[PDB]
C-alpha cells in the first residue's frame, strides 16, 4: 500500500517567503464573495451561493455552517477542503464541552481550528 | 484449574568410563496409573559421540530434543564443524534457563566423549544448571540407583580394594543389574532397557529385557 | 478452553496388517445429559489418514477447519507430496504444545491412524503434548477399559487380519458400552487400508443382560 | 434510587426522586437524575452516580454531533445504540442503569439499558433501589394509551411509592413530560415531604469561640 | 550451602562448602560454589544453582566486554553494582541469588555482597546460605585483621567444617580461594572427612 | 477505607455574599501524628479555594495536577476561572483515573467574578458533581459534620455570623474524630476581603 | 518518492543551512520588536504590523503573550508559527512548575524551546520555524 | 428460557417464551427472543441477555454486508458459521446459547443448534435455554419424521407451553415464527390459547 | 526496622540514623552509611525496602547533580523536596513501586534550614524535626520535651544524645552507633559518631 | 534515461530496467554448472581467486541433509538468502518431522525475492542459485533468477561465459539419465572446462564439486577430494 511522505512540501524560498501559503491565498481571492459585519447585539455572515443551472437544488448543500449552539461560519475557496474544517471544528468544539460542561467561547475555537 | 505438567516417570542413568560413555534408560512411558506404551526410548543420539537423556514430563522431553538437534544443525553450518560435548552442555544450559518464568520440566543426562576422548557426563536440573560427574542417575528411580553407583564406581565408604578403572565390560553387566534391581522396587521403571556404549568408534544400541508388572 | 462443553468419549484403535482401523461412538454429551445424539467423531484427513477425536467437541471442530485448509493446500501444488500420516501426527503435537503455553489448550486427545508405504501407523496426542505411536490406542476411559483386551490379544501374535481387527473392536465397544457411563449404542468404525478411508455408518452392538436374574435366587 | 417511564399516547413522562446518598446518610436532597441528551431524548440514571453522569455527557456530545452533520432531529434509535455499544464494550464495571425515552419521527420509544448492555424495549420501565416498588405501582394502574393528565399522575404515584418504601429514595419527584410539539421538563413536580422548622435559635454570635489569629487580606 | 569470604591484609579468602541438595535428598556432593568469573574476580553461588550460575557467568562476559574497550580492568565495586542492576530489575520475580564478589583492585583488596533483594554492601567478613550463621560464630572469635597467610586458611577450614557439622544442607568438600594482589589461586581442596580426623585428636 | 489512612476534614458554607470553607490541620501516618500544620485548602485564583482531604499523597498530587490545568487555562485563554467550571474542570481530572482512582474528595468554595454569588459544591473520590446551597462536607468526620451544620445553619447570615457558625461547627464534629483535629483553619471570603482566622482547638 | 523531496535538514557546500538562513530574512519583515533592560523593570516595546480602521482589538495585546506568571516575551517573523512556539512554552513552564514546585528560572525556559527549534533544523524534514 | 425450532419440508418453525429474569425477580415480561438475522433467517437468543444481543448485532453487520457483495440471499449454513467463529473466539467472555433456523433457496428449511461451547451441529429440531431441560422426553416421543406446517404449530406450543409449567425462568406469552420460501409468519399464543396440561 | 531523626534548628540542621544492614537475624555491616550527599548543601536520608533505597537514592542523587551541571545554581531544598515526592509519587501506581520513607535536610541560603519528611506513599510535609523506622515511637515524644525553636548546636547533639540514649534502654534491636551530620551555611560538617560501648 | 533508477517504475517498452541489471550481476559471478541422472545431482563450481596470495571463495553452500546450493553474484546477498533456506528447513524439521521437499523450498524463495521488486527503493538479490535437491521425486536441480522467476532444469548453468556450457549441455542432455555416479561429473566438468580461457585448465585448488543422491546426503569436496574426479579426466584438445 504505502506509508506515506515525511517531508514538508511548504519551503521557505530566498526571499523569506512561504510559497505555498502565497498561492492558497491567490485560491482564497477566487473564492465566492462573503462579508460579515459585526452589529451591536449580533453578527451577519452572508455570502454568494454557487450554481451555474436550474438543475442544483438549492438547498442540498450550505455555504453557512453551524459550529456549536452559538457559532458559524462561512468560507471563500475550495468547498472540498471546507467540508474538512467545519467537521474538525465540530469536534473540538465538542471535546471542550465534554471536559468543561460550557459552550466553548468564540476566541478558543477560532485559536484552534487556527492551529489545525 | 489446568495443570500443564503431568509427571511420565521415566528412568536415566549414566556412567562414563576412560574411554567409553554409558547412557541407559528404561523406555516405559506411564501416566498416572496406567502403561501408556511400553517402548519409547528416552535416549536420543546427537551427534557421533554424544547421547542425552530426557526423563520426566514426556511433552516436554519431545520439545527440548527437537531444540537441541535443531541448534545442533544450526551451529554445523556457522562454524563448519560438529559441536563437542563440553559444547552441547553448555549451550542446553542456556536453552533451559530461557524458560525461566514456565520451565521445562525435564532432567537431562548427557554423555559422550569430550576432545580428549574421554568419558564425560553431565547433569542438568529443570531450570539449567550442570556439573561434570562421573555417573549420574536422574528420574524416578534416581534415589534408588544413585547409592549403588556411589558404592561400585565410587569405591565410598570402603576401604582395603584397588580402585583399577572401570571397565567396559564391569560397566555394562553393572548397568544391567542395578535396573535389574530397580524394577523390582519402582514402579516406573520397567519393560525394556536401552544400553547406548558410545566408544571412539560410533555407537552401539543393547536392548535388554527387565520385568513388566 | 479452560473448562470443555459438549464432549465425546473414547476412541479405539488398532493396527494390522495393510490397514488400521479406529471406531468411536457418536454421542456427544453435555454434562450428564446425552444431547446431540448424531456427531461424527471421526474424520477423513485426505485419502490415507484418518483422526478420531475425543475431548471437547468444539475444539474438535477447529482442527477440523485446520487441517482441511492445511490439506488442500498440499494439493493444489499437485508437486507429488503429500502430508503422511507420521507427518499430520508431529503436527498436532505442536498444535496442542503451543496452546498449552499459552496457558491455554485445546482439550482434545486424539488418535491419528494412517496407512502410507506399506506400514501402518497410529499416533496419539494428548492435551499436554504428550505423544507416541503404539500398536494400540483408547482415549479417556477407554484407556482402562477396552486397552487391556487389546493389550491382551496383541501379546499373544502381533499380527491381526482384516477380520480379526473389526471383531476385536466391536468386542470392545461392548465393554465400553456396559461399564461406562458416556457411552452409547451407535458408533462408527473407520479403516485405512491402501484402498483408502472407508467409514462404516452407525453400527448397534448387541447386548445381553442374562445377568438380570442372578441379582436373587 | 427509583426512577420510572410510561408511554402515553403523546409521549413519554420520565419520572425520578432526588435523594443520592453516599452510603447510609444522604449526600444531597437535590439531585437532577433525568439528563438532557438531545433536545427530544431524555435520559433517566440510576446505579453508580458518577457513571452515568460522564456516560450520559459523553452520548449527548457523539448525538449533537450527529445531529448538525444530518441536519434534523436524532432518532432515540441511535441514542439506544451508541449507549449499548459503549457498555458492552466496557464488559460491565460501568454500573450506569438507564430510562432512556425520546420522541422521534416515528413515534415515541423508551428503552431501559442495563449494565451489561442488556436493552429491552418496553411501554414502562423502573430502575434503580426502589424500582420494584414502582413497578408495583404500574403493573396495576397501566392502561395503554390515557390522558397527558392520568401519565403524570402516574408515573408521580409510582415514584411515590418509591420514595416512602425504599431508602435511598427521598424527597422531590421530578417529573419530564416528552411530546411532539413541547417538552415541559419539571424540577420539582411534589414536594412529598419537607422537615419541620428548629425550634429555637440553637446558634449564637459576636465571638463564640477562640481565635489566634487574624489574617486580613483586600483585593481589587 | 556455606561460603565464608574474610578480607585480610595479605589479601581475600574465600571458602565454600559443596553440598548441594535436591530436598531431603541430596542431589551431588562436588557442586562447585566459588566461580572463577575472570582470572581476577571472584563469585559465590547460595541462593539457587541455576540463578547464582547463570548470572555470574553473565557479569563474566559484562566483565570481559568493559575491559576491552576502556583498556583496564574492571573495578570490584564497579562489578558488583553492574551485577546488582541486572538483578534488580527482576525483582520480586522470584529468584534467589546470594553472591559475593571479591577481587583485588586500584583501592586494594575489596569485598562484595550482592543478594536477589538488592542488597549491595562492602564489608570484611560475610557468611551466605543454609550454614551462615553457624559460621559467623567461629569466624568472629578467630578474626583479625592482621593474621599470617598459614593462619587464615586454617581459620577458613575451620569455619566451614564447623558449618557443616551442625548444618544439614551443607557438607562434602572444603574448597578454599585465596585473592592475592595479580590473581587468585586454588589453595586446596580438603574434605570434611579429613578434617574431621585433623581437629579431633 | 484508605481514605482514613491520614483522616482529614472539610467544610464549606455558603452566606449570601460571602462564602467560608474550613478545614483541620493534621498530617498523621495511621494513629502516629507527625505534623501540625499541612495545608488541605488551595487557593485558585482569588475567591476560589478547593479543599482536598483523604489520601495525603493525593491531596498534593490532586492540587499540583489541578494547579498545572488551571494556569494553562488562565494563560491560555485572558478570562479568569468561572467557580462553576473548576468544578466540571476537577470532575474530569479524577474520572480520567477512573480505575485506580485518586482517594481525594475535592471541596470547592468560591464567588462568581463577574458577579459575587456564591457557589460550593463536593465531588465523589471518582469525580461527580453536587451543588449544595447549604454546606457541603467531606472527610473521615463527614457524618460527624452533617449532623452539626443541619441545625447549626440559618439561610442568611453576614461575614461576622457565618464565621461563628462554621467555627463552633467545625469545633465539635473534628473533636468527635479520632484521627482529626489538632487546629482548623477557616478562610472566609467575601467580595472585599478574604479573612483567614485559625481557631484554637484542643491538642489532643 | 526521492523527486518531491526539499531535503530541508542537509549542508550546503558553502557550510551553512540554507532554510534557517532564509528564516532569518522572513523574519526581517515582521514588524519591528526591542526590548530594553533597566534596573527597576524591563520593557517590550512592538509597533502593531497590521493596523486598519476596521481592525478590531480583544486582546491585552496583539504581539506580547503570557507565558507563566512572571515571563512575557514578543515574537516576530510568521504568525502562524507563533501561536505554536507560545503554546510550547506555556505547557514548558507548566512541566517545570509540576516538578519543582517553583516558577521556572528564565534562563531554563528559553533553552528548553530551543531544543524543538533546533531539532527541526537537525532531522525530520520539517520546514523550521520562522 | 426455553426456545425451540424444528423443520417440516416448506420451512421451519421457531418458537421462544418471553420473561428475563435477573435473579428471582423478572425483568421485562414481553421479551422478543426470535431476532431476525436476515430476511428469512432467525436466531434464538438464550444465556446471557447482554452477550447474545452483542453477537446477534454483530452478524447482521457482516451477514447483510456480505449478501449485498453477492447479490445472493444468503445461506442458513452461513449466518450459523459466522455465530460459530464468534462464539469460538469469545468463549471465555461469552456464554450464548443460539438457535439459527432459517429457509433457504437451495436446502429447505434448516436448523443450527450453536451451544455455549462454540460447537455447530445441524439438527431435526433443536431446543435451548434453561428451561429445555424439563421437555427432552416429550420432544422426544412426540416427533415424528415428516411434518405439515400445521402440526408443527401445534407441536412447539405444546412443548413450549410444558416448559413454562415446570421451568421458573420461562413464563408469559409464546412467540411462533413459521418460516417459508412465503415470508414469516408471526403469531403470539397467550390466555387461553397456551394449550394446558394441568392435571 | 532501622532509625532516622532530624532536628531543624535556627540556623542549621541536624540528623542522625544507625549503621545497621541487618538481613535475617545478623548484621552483615555495622559502619553501614545512609546518606547520600546529593550537593553541597542537601541530605537525602533513605531507609525502608532493602532495594528500593539504593535504586531510588542514586536516581534522585543523578538528576540533582545533572541539574546544577546544566544550570550552575544547586536546587534549593524546597525544589529538591519537591522533585522526590513527585517521582515516588508516579511510580505509586505502576509496576514497581518504591517503598522508602525519606528525609531530607538541606540549608537554603535565603529560606535558612529546612527538614522535610517523606511518607513512602509520597506525602510531603515540611516539620521542625521528625523520625522513622519503630525508634519514631520512642524518641518523638523526648523531643517535644526538650525541643524549643532556638536551641544551639550544642544543646541539640546533648538533646540527641537522650533520644540515641533512650534506644539502647527500651528498644529491642541492637544500633550501637549513629553517624552524625550537621547542615548550615558552611555545608555537610561530620562530627563525632554517638556510640554506646558494649565492650 | 529515467526509467532506471527504481524496481518501481515501468518502461515505456514494458521491461523494468532495475530487474534487467541485477541479472548482469549474475553474468559478473563465476562459471557454475549444474546436471542430474536419475539418482545425482551434481554442482559443479569454477571458484575464482583474486589474488597469487588468496584462497578461493566458496560456491557450493550446504543449506540441508539433502539440498546444495551455488550462488554466482554478490556474496553477501547469497548469505542472505542462505540463512533464510536454513531457517526453512529447519522449520519444517521442527513441525513435521520429515525433509523439505525441494518443490516446495523453491517456492518461498519465490515468495521472498519478489516482495522486494515491487516496493519502493528497495533492490532485487543479486544473485542467482542453483538448487541440487533429492527428495521423494527423484533429483532436482533448480535455476533461480534476480527477477524472481525460476525453473525446473534437467541441467542448467549461470555465471560468465556460461553459454559455452549450455552448449555442451543441450548436445548430451540424452546421455545423463543412464550414468553412474562417477560418469555424470566427467560430464560436468567437461562442460565447465569449456567456460575458461583456452589457456588453462581446471586444477584442484579452483574446482568444488557437491553430490545429492538417493542414498548419500549432499556433500562437498575441496582440494584433494576432487583429485578422484580430475584424474581420469579427458583430455581436453583445442
Amino acid at each position: 500500500a504505502e506509508r506515506g511522505y515525511s517531508f514538508s512540501l511548504t519551503t521557505f524560498s530566498p526571499s523569506g517567503k512561504l510559497v505555498q501559503i502565497e498561492y492558497a491565498l491567490a485560491a482564497v481571492a477566487g473564492g465566492a464573495p462573503s462579508v460579515g459585519i459585526k452589529a451591536a447585539n449580533g453578527v451577519v455572515l452572508a455570502t454568494e451561493k454557487k450554481q451555474k443551472s436550474i438543475l442544483y437544488d438549492e438547498r442540498s448543500v450550505h455555504k453557512v455552517e453551524p459550529i456549536t449552539k452559538h457559532i458559524g461560519l462561512v468560507y471563500s475557496g475550495m468547498g472540498p477542503d471546507y467540508r474538512v474544517l467545519v467537521h474538525r471544528a465540530r469536534k473540538l468544539a465538542q471535546q471542550y464541552y465534554l471536559v468543561y460542561q460550557e459552550p466553548i467561547p468564540t476566541a478558543q475555537l477560532v485559536q484552534r481550528v487556527a492551529s489545525v | 484449574r489446568f495443570s500443564p505438567y503431568v509427571f511420565n516417570g521415566g528412568t536415566i542413568l549414566a556412567i562414563a568410563g576412560e574411554d567409553f560413555a554409558i547412557v541407559a534408560s528404561d523406555t516405559r512411558l506411564s501416566e498416572g496409573f496406567s502403561i501408556h506404551t511400553r517402548d519409547s526410548p528416552k535416549c536420543y543420539k546427537l551427534t557421533d559421540k554424544t547421547v542425552i537423556g530426557c526423563s520426566g514430563f514426556h511433552g516436554d522431553c519431545l520439545t527440548l530434543t527437537k531444540i537441541i538437534e535443531a541448534r545442533l544443525k544450526m551451529y554445523k553450518h556457522s562454524n563448519n564443524k560438529a559441536m563437542t560435548t563440553g559444547a552441547i552442555a553448555a549451550m542446553l544450559s542456556t536453552i533451559l534457563y530461557s524458560r525461566r518464568f514456565f520451565p521445562y520440566y525435564v532432567y537431562n543426562i548427557i554423555g559422550g566423549l569430550d576432545e580428549e576422548g574421554k568419558g564425560a557426563v553431565y547433569s542438568f536440573d529443570p531450570v539449567g544448571s550442570y556439573q561434570r560427574d562421573s555417573f549420574k542417575a536422574g528420574g524416578s528411580a534416581s534415589a534408588m540407583l544413585q547409592p549403588l553407583l556411589d558404592n561400585q564406581v565410587g569405591f565410598k565408604n570402603m576401604q582395603n580394594v584397588e580402585h583399577v578403572p572401570l571397565s567396559l565390560d564391569r560397566a555394562m553387566r553393572l548397568v544391567k543389574d542395578v535396573f535389574i534391581s530397580a524394577a523390582e522396587r519402582d514402579v516406573y521403571t520397567g519393560d525394556a532397557l536401552r544400553i547406548c556404549i558410545v566408544t571412539k568408534e560410533g555407537i552401539r544400541e543393547e536392548t535388554v529385557s527387565l520385568r513388566k508388572d | 478452553t479452560q473448562n470443555p462443553m459438549v464432549t465425546g468419549t473414547s476412541v479405539l484403535g488398532v493396527k494390522f496388517e495393510g490397514g488400521v482401523v479406529i471406531a468411536a461412538d457418536m454421542l456427544g454429551s453435555y454434562g450428564s445429559l446425552a444431547r446431540f445424539r448424531n456427531i461424527s467423531r471421526i474424520m477423513r484427513v485426505n485419502n490415507s489418514t484418518m483422526l478420531g477425536a475425543s475431548g471437547d467437541y468444539a475444539d474438535f471442530q477447529y482442527l477440523k477447519q485446520v487441517l482441511g485448509q492445511m490439506v488442500i493446500d498440499e494439493e493444489l501444488l499437485g508437486d507429488g507430496h503429500s502430508y503422511s500420516p507420521r507427518a499430520i501426527h508431529s503436527w498436532l503435537t505442536r498444535a496442542m504444545y503451543s496452546r498449552r503455553s499459552k496457558m491455554n489448550p485445546l482439550w482434545n486427545t486424539m488418535v491419528i491412524g494412517g496407512y502410507a508405504d506399506g506400514e501402518s501407523f497410529l499416533g496419539y496426542v494428548d492435551m499436554l503434548g504428550v505423544a507416541y505411536e503404539a500398536p494400540s490406542l483408547a482415549t479417556g476411559y477407554g484407556a482402562y477399559l477396552a486397552q487391556p483386551l487389546l493389550r491382551e490379544v496383541l501379546e499373544k501374535q502381533p499380527v491381526l487380519s482384516q477380520t480379526e481387527a473389526r471383531d476385536l473392536v466391536e468386542r470392545c465397544m461392548r465393554v465400553l458400552y456396559y461399564r461406562d457411563a458416556r457411552s452409547y449404542n451407535r458408533f462408527q468404525i473407520a479403516t485405512v487400508t491402501e484402498k483408502g478411508v472407508e467409514i462404516e455408518g452407525p453400527l448397534s452392538t448387541e447386548t445381553n443382560w442374562d445377568i438380570a436374574h442372578m441379582i436373587s435366587g | 434510587t427509583t426512577i420510572a417511564g410510561v408511554v402515553y399516547k403523546d409521549g413519554i413522562v420520565l419520572g425520578a426522586d432526588t435523594r443520592a446518598t453516599e452510603g447510609m446518610v444522604v449526600a444531597d436532597k437535590n439531585c437532577s437524575k433525568i439528563h438532557f441528551i438531545s433536545p427530544n431524548i431524555y435520559c433517566c440514571g440510576a446505579g453508580t452516580a458518577a457513571d452515568t453522569d460522564m456516560t450520559t455527557q459523553l452520548i449527548s456530545s457523539n448525538l449533537e454531533l450527529h445531529s448538525l452533520s444530518t441536519g434534523r432531529l436524532p432518532r432515540v434509535v441511535t441514542a439506544n445504540r451508541m449507549l449499548k455499544q459503549m457498555l458492552f464494550r466496557y464488559q460491565g464495571y460501568i454500573g450506569a442503569a438507564l430510562v432512556l425515552g425520546g420522541v422521534d419521527v416515528t413515534g415515541p420509544h423508551l428503552y431501559s439499558i442495563y449494565p451489561h448492555g442488556s436493552t429491552d424495549k418496553l411501554p414502562y420501565v423502573t430502575m434503580g433501589s426502589g424500582s420494584l416498588a414502582a413497578m408495583a405501582v404500574f403493573e396495576d394502574k397501566f392502561r395503554p394509551d390515557m390522558e397527558e393528565e392520568e401519565a403524570k399522575n402516574l408515573v408521580s404515584e409510582a415514584i411515590a411509592a418509591g420514595i416512602f418504601n425504599d431508602l435511598g429514595s427521598g424527597s422531590n419527584i421530578d417529573l419530564c413530560v416528552i411530546s411532539k410539539n413541547k417538552l415541559d421538563f419539571l424540577r420539582p413536580y411534589t414536594v412529598p415531604n419537607k422537615k419541620g422548622t428548629r425550634l429555637g435559635r440553637y446558634r449564637c454570635e459576636k465571638g463564640t469561640t477562640a481565635v489566634l489569629t487574624e489574617k486580613i487580606t483586600p483585593l481589587e | 550451602t556455606t561460603t565464608l569470604a574474610f578480607k585480610f591484609r595479605h589479601g581475600v579468602i574465600v571458602a565454600a562448602d559443596s553440598r548441594a541438595t535436591a530436598g531431603a535428598y541430596i542431589a551431588s556432593q562436588t557442586v562447585k560454589k566459588v566461580i572463577e568469573i575472570n582470572p581476577y574476580l571472584l563469585g559465590t553461588m547460595a541462593g539457587g544453582a541455576a540463578d547464582c550460575s547463570f548470572w555470574e557467568r553473565l557479569l563474566a562476559r559484562q566483565c570481559r566486554i568493559y575491559e576491552l574497550r576502556n583498556k583496564e580492568r574492571i573495578s570490584v565495586a564497579a562489578a558488583s553494582k553492574l551485577l546488582a542492576n541486572m538483578v534488580y530489575q527482576y525483582k520480586g520475580m522470584g529468584l534467589s541469588m546470594g553472591t559475593m564478589i571479591c577481587g583485588w583492585d586500584k583501592r586494594g583488596p575489596g569485598l562484595y555482597y550482592v543478594d536477589s533483594e538488592g542488597n549491595r554492601i562492602s564489608g570484611a567478613t560475610f557468611s551466605v546460605g543454609s550454614g551462615s550463621v553457624y559460621a559467623y560464630g567461629v569466624m568472629d572469635r578467630g578474626y583479625s585483621y592482621d593474621l599470617e597467610v598459614e593462619q587464615a586458611y586454617d581459620l577458613a577450614r575451620r569455619a566451614i567444617y564447623q558449618a557443616t557439622y551442625r548444618d544439614a544442607y551443607s557438607g562434602g568438600a572444603v574448597n578454599l580461594y585465596h585473592v592475592r594482589e595479580d590473581g587468585w589461586i586454588r589453595v586446596s581442596s580438603d574434605n570434611v572427612a579429613d578434617l574431621h580426623e585433623k581437629y579431633s585428636g | 477505607s484508605i481514605m482514613s489512612y491520614n483522616g482529614g476534614a472539610v467544610m464549606a458554607m455558603k452566606g449570601k455574599n460571602c462564602v467560608a470553607i474550613a478545614a483541620d490541620r493534621r498530617f498523621g501516618i495511621q494513629a502516629q501524628m507527625v505534623t501540625t500544620d499541612f495545608q488541605k485548602i488551595f487557593p485558585m485564583g482569588d475567591r476560589l479555594y478547593i479543599g482536598l482531604a483523604g489520601l495525603a499523597t493525593d491531596v498534593q498530587t490532586v492540587a499540583q495536577r489541578l494547579k498545572f490545568r488551571l494556569n494553562l487555562y488562565e494563560l491560555k485563554e485572558g478570562r479568569q476561572i468561572k467557580p462553576y467550571t473548576l468544578m466540571s474542570m476537577v470532575a474530569n481530572l479524577l474520572y480520567e483515573k477512573r480505575f485506580g482512582p485518586y482517594y481525594t474528595e475535592p471541596v470547592i468554595a468560591g464567588l462568581d467574578p463577574k458577579t459575587f454569588k456564591p457557589f460550593i459544591c463536593s465531588l465523589d473520590l471518582i469525580g461527580c458533581p453536587m451543588v449544595t446551597d447549604d454546606f457541603v462536607v467531606s472527610g473521615t468526620c463527614a457524618e460527624q459534620m452533617y449532623g452539626m451544620c443541619e441545625s447549626l445553619w440559618e439561610p442568611n447570615m453576614d461575614p461576622d455570623h457565618l464565621f461563628e457558625t462554621i467555627s463552633q461547627a467545625m469545633l465539635n464534629a473534628v473533636d468527635r474524630d479520632a484521627v482529626s483535629g489538632m487546629g482548623v483553619i477557616v478562610h472566609i471570603i467575601e467580595k472585599d476581603k478574604i479573612t483567614t482566622r485559625t481557631l484554637k482547638a484542643r491538642m489532643d | 518518492s526521492r523527486r518531491y523531496d526539499s531535503r530541508t535538514t542537509i549542508f550546503s557546500p558553502e557550510g551553512r543551512l540554507y532554510q534557517v538562513e532564509y528564516a532569518m530574512e522572513a523574519i526581517g519583515h515582521a514588524g519591528t520588536c526591542l526590548g530594553i533592560l533597566a534596573n527597576d523593570g524591563v520593557l517590550l516595546a512592538a509597533e502593531r504590523r497590521n493596523i486598519h480602521k476596521l481592525l478590531d482589538e480583544v486582546f491585552f495585546s496583539e504581539k506580547i503573550y503570557k507565558l507563566n506568571e512572571d515571563m512575557a516575551c514578543s515574537v516576530a517573523g510568521i504568525t502562524s508559527d507563533a501561536n505554536v512556539l507560545t503554546n510550547e512554552l506555556r505547557l514548558i513552564a507548566q512541566r517545570y512548575l509540576l516538578q519543582y514546585q517553583e516558577p521556572i528560572p528564565c534562563e531554563q525556559l528559553v533553552t528548553a524551546l530551543c531544543d524543538i527549534k533546533q531539532a527541526y533544523t537537525q532531522f525530520g524534514g520539517k520546514r523550521p520555524f520562522g | 428460557t426455553t426456545i425451540m425450532a424444528v423443520q417440516f419440508d416448506g420451512g421451519v418453525v421457531l418458537g421462544a417464551d418471553s420473561r428475563t429474569t435477573t435473579g428471582s425477580y423478572i425483568a421485562n415480561r414481553v421479551t422478543d427472543k426470535l431476532t431476525p438475522i436476515h430476511d428469512r433467517i432467525f436466531c434464538c437468543r438464550s444465556g446471557s441477555a447482554a452477550d447474545t444481543q452483542a453477537v446477534a448485532d454483530a452478524v447482521t453487520y457482516q451477514l447483510g454486508f456480505h449478501s449485498i457483495e453477492l447479490n445472493e440471499p444468503p445461506l442458513v449454513h452461513t449466518a450459523a458459521s459466522l455465530f460459530k467463529e464468534m462464539c469460538y473466539r469469545y468463549r471465555e467472555d461469552l456464554m450464548a446459547g443460539i438457535i439459527i433456523a432459517g429457509w433457504d433457496p437451495q436446502e429447505g428449511g434448516q436448523v443450527y443448534s450453536v451451544p455455549m461451547g462454540g460447537m455447530m451441529v445441524r439438527q431435526s429440531f433443536a431446543i435451548g435455554g434453561s428451561g429445555s431441560s424439563y421437555i427432552y422426553g416429550y420432544v422426544d416421543a412426540t416427533y415424528r419424521e415428516g411434518m405439515t406446517k400445521e402440526e408443527c404449530l401445534q407441536f412447539t406450543a405444546n412443548a413450549l407451553a410444558l416448559a413454562m409449567e415446570r421451568d421458573g425462568s420461562s413464563g408469559g406469552v409464546i412467540r411462533l415464527a413459521a418460516i417459508a420460501e412465503s415470508g414469516v409468519e408471526r403469531q403470539v399464543l397467550l390466555g387461553d390459547q397456551i394449550p394446558k396440561f394441568a392435571v | 526496622m532501622e532509625y532516622l531523626i532530624g532536628i531543624q534548628g535556627p540556623d542549621y540542621v541536624l540528623v542522625a540514623s544507625d549503621r545497621v544492614a541487618a538481613s535475617n537475624i545478623v548484621q552483615m555491616k555495622d559502619d553501614h552509611d545512609k546518606m547520600f550527599k546529593m550537593s553541597e548543601k542537601i541530605l537525602l536520608l533513605c531507609v525502608g525496602e532493602a532495594g528500593d533505597t539504593v535504586q531510588f537514592a542514586e536516581y534522585i542523587q543523578k538528576n540533582v547533580q545533572l541539574y546544577k551541571m546544566r544550570n550552575g545554581y544547586e536546587l534549593s531544598p524546597t525544589a529538591a523536596a519537591n522533585f522526590t515526592r513527585r517521582n515516588l509519587a508516579d511510580c505509586l501506581r505502576s509496576r514497581t513501586p518504591y517503598h522508602v520513607n525519606l528525609l531530607l535536610a538541606g540549608y537554603d541560603e535565603h529560606e535558612g534550614p529546612a527538614l522535610y519528611y517523606m511518607d513512602y506513599l509520597a506525602a510531603l510535609a515540611k516539620a521542625p524535626f521528625a523520625a522513622h523506622g519503630y525508634g519514631a515511637f520512642l524518641t518523638l515524644s523526648i523531643l517535644d520535651r526538650y525541643y524549643t525553636p532556638t536551641i544551639s548546636r550544642e544543646r541539640a547533639v546533648e538533646l540527641l544524645r537522650k533520644c540515641l540514649e533512650e534506644l539502647q534502654k527500651r528498644f529491642i534491636l541492637n544500633l550501637p552507633t549513629f553517624s552524625v551530620r550537621i547542615i548550615d551555611k558552611n555545608g555537610i560538617h561530620d562530627l563525632d559518631n554517638i556510640s554506646f560501648p558494649k565492650q | 534515461n529515467q526509467y532506471d533508477n527504481d524496481v518501481t517504475v515501468w518502461s515505456p517498452q514494458g521491461r523494468i530496467h532495475q530487474i534487467e541489471y541485477a541479472m548482469e550481476a549474475v553474468k559478473q559471478g563465476s562459471a557454475t554448472v549444474g546436471l542430474k541422472s536419475k539418482t545425482h545431482a551434481v554442482l559443479v563450481a569454477l571458484k575464482r581467486a583474486q589474488s597469487e596470495l588468496a584462497a578461493h571463495q566458496k560456491k557450493i553452500l550446504h543449506v540441508d541433509n539433502h539440498i546444495g546450493i551455488s550462488i554466482a553474484g554478490l556474496t553477501a546477498d547469497a548469505r542472505l538468502l542462505c540463512n533464510f533456506m536454513r531457517q526453512e528447513c529447519l522449520d519444517s524439521r521442527f513441525v513435521f518431522d520429515r525433509p523439505l521437499p525441494v518443490s516446495r523450498l523453491v517456492s518461498l524463495i519465490g515468495s521472498k525475492t519478489q516482495i522486494p521488486t515491487q516496493r519502493y527503493g528497495r533492490r532485487p538479490y543479486g544473485v542467482g542459485l542453483l538448487i541440487a535437491g533429492y527428495d521423494d521425486m527423484g533429483p532436482h536441480i533448480f535455476q533461480t533468477c534476480p527477477s524472481a522467476n525460476y525453473f525446473d532444469c534437467r541441467a542448467m548453468s549461470i555465471g560468465a561465459r556460461s553459454q559455452s556450457a549450455r552448449t555442451y549441455l543441450e548436445r548430451h542432455m540424452s546421455e545423463f539419465m543412464e550414468c553412474n555416479l562417477n560418469e555424470l561429473v566427467k560430464h560436468g566438468l567437461r562442460a565447465l572446462r569449456e567456460t575458461l580461457p583456452a589457456e588453462q585448465d581446471l586444477t584442484t585448488k579452483n574446482v568444488s564439486i557437491g553430490i545429492v543422491g538417493k542414498d548419500l546426503e549432499f556433500t562437498i569436496y575441496d582440494d584433494d577430494d576432487v583429485s578422484p574426479f580430475l584424474e581420469g579426466l579427458e583430455e581436453r584438445p583445442q
